[PDB]
């Protein structure tokens, strides 16, 4: 199973959402600013996308 | 009837309960998304919100802080689950918005509130991949002030020989906690590295959820409060022990598992921790 998308770093949040939903159509996608703190529960259905101030991906997206 | 989740038994909390110790008079700050104070299996003693637009710390619109708090301190009664330290004084320090993110300044302000309000233990089931000097200073100050500070190691799994422990767990002054399952196997998501300190149950952990519910979650989020609750049990049996002593007692009495890069010192054992003489089992 594809569970990380390092090729998406530096792409637009729009392209990242599209690509992740092709690989994982039931994904629950959550967009958050890079450099924030988040809770440490592990959810197989979730993919957080951390964006910079330009709305580009700033951290490797992964399931969790 | 009440149920005792497997993880509370696995860390040997029932041995302290049978000795008569349940975290009474110990003040534990759950620095998190709030705690639902209306839940009948929780008693929340106080708290504060550091989230500018979400000023009620007793409303948990995320669900995460409520689950974490139940592992620390769900009440001993005839309902729901039983917490590790069911008599602890539980404080909701809300630093995450409903959306499940917080600014570094909000977490820092929550740590400062805990120090100013004489919390004995801080649990942070939270993290980020970068540090800041201000964040390190806040956790260092709490520990200098006598607080036991416990955090989730992170859910980054492995990355070759690199450490994947996030902050604030990665700071030396904070006890970073990874996750095992009921067979003591490291969970695949659990962060690794020389900063990993001890392990606790973090797979399929039943606890309290908002609106009088219960449910099983996974994460180093779930592992951290077993250790914060164990620190409260130890302090209720030894109210003069310093945070230094509470930390050593947990580290020095784990059940060793595998290599320390993946398992740190192994699984906590609060029964052994709370004796005067410490060794590993
Ligand atoms: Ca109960
Ligand atoms: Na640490």
């Amino acid at each position: 199973m594809k569970t990380e998308w390092p090729e998406l770093v530096g792409k637009s949040v729009e392209e990242a959402k599209k690509v992740i939903l092709q690989d994982k159509p039931a994904a629950q996608i959550i967009v958050l600013p890079v450099g924030t703190i988040v809770p440490m529960e592990y959810r197989i259905d979730r993919v957080r996308l951390f964006v910079d101030r330009l709305d580009n991906i700033a951290q490797v997206p992964r399931v969790g | 009837a009440q149920s005792v989740p497997y993880g509370v038994s696995q860390i040997k909390a029932p041995a302290l309960h049978s000795q008569g110790y349940t975290g009474s008079n110990v003040k534990v700050a759950v620095i998190d998304s709030g705690i639902d104070s209306s839940h009948p299996d929780l008693k929340v003693a106080g708290g504060a919100s550091m989230v500018p637009s979400e000023t009620n710390p007793f409303q948990d619109n995320n669900s995460h802080g409520t689950h974490v708090a139940g592992t620390v301190a769900a009440l001993n009664n005839s309902i729901g689950v039983l917490g590790v330290a069911p008599s602890a004084s539980l404080y909701a320090v809300k630093v995450l918005g409903a959306d499940g993110s917080g600014q570094y300044s909000w977490i820092i302000n929550g740590i400062e509130w805990a120090i100013a309000n004489n919390m004995d233990v801080i649990n942070m089931s939270l993290g980020g991949p970068s540090g800041s000097a201000a964040l390190k200073a806040a956790v260092d100050k709490a520990v200098a002030s006598g607080v036991v500070v416990v955090a989730a190691a992170g859910n980054e799994g492995t990355s070759g020989s690199s450490s994947t422990v996030g902050y604030p767990g990665k700071y030396p002054s904070v006890i970073a906690v990874g996750a095992v399952d009921s067979s003591n196997q490291r969970a695949s998501f659990s962060s690794v590295g020389p900063e990993l300190d001890v392990m606790a149950p973090g797979v399929s952990i039943q606890s309290t959820l908002p609106g009088n519910k219960y449910g099983a979650y996974n994460g180093t989020s779930m592992a951290s409060p077993h250790v914060a609750g164990a620190a409260a049990l130890i302090l209720s049996k030894h109210p003069n022990w310093t945070n230094t002593q509470v930390r050593s007692s947990l580290e020095n009495t784990t059940t060793k598992l595998g290599d320390s890069f993946y398992y740190g010192k192994g699984l906590i054992n609060v029964q052994a921790a709370a004796q005067h003489h410490h060794h590993h089992h």
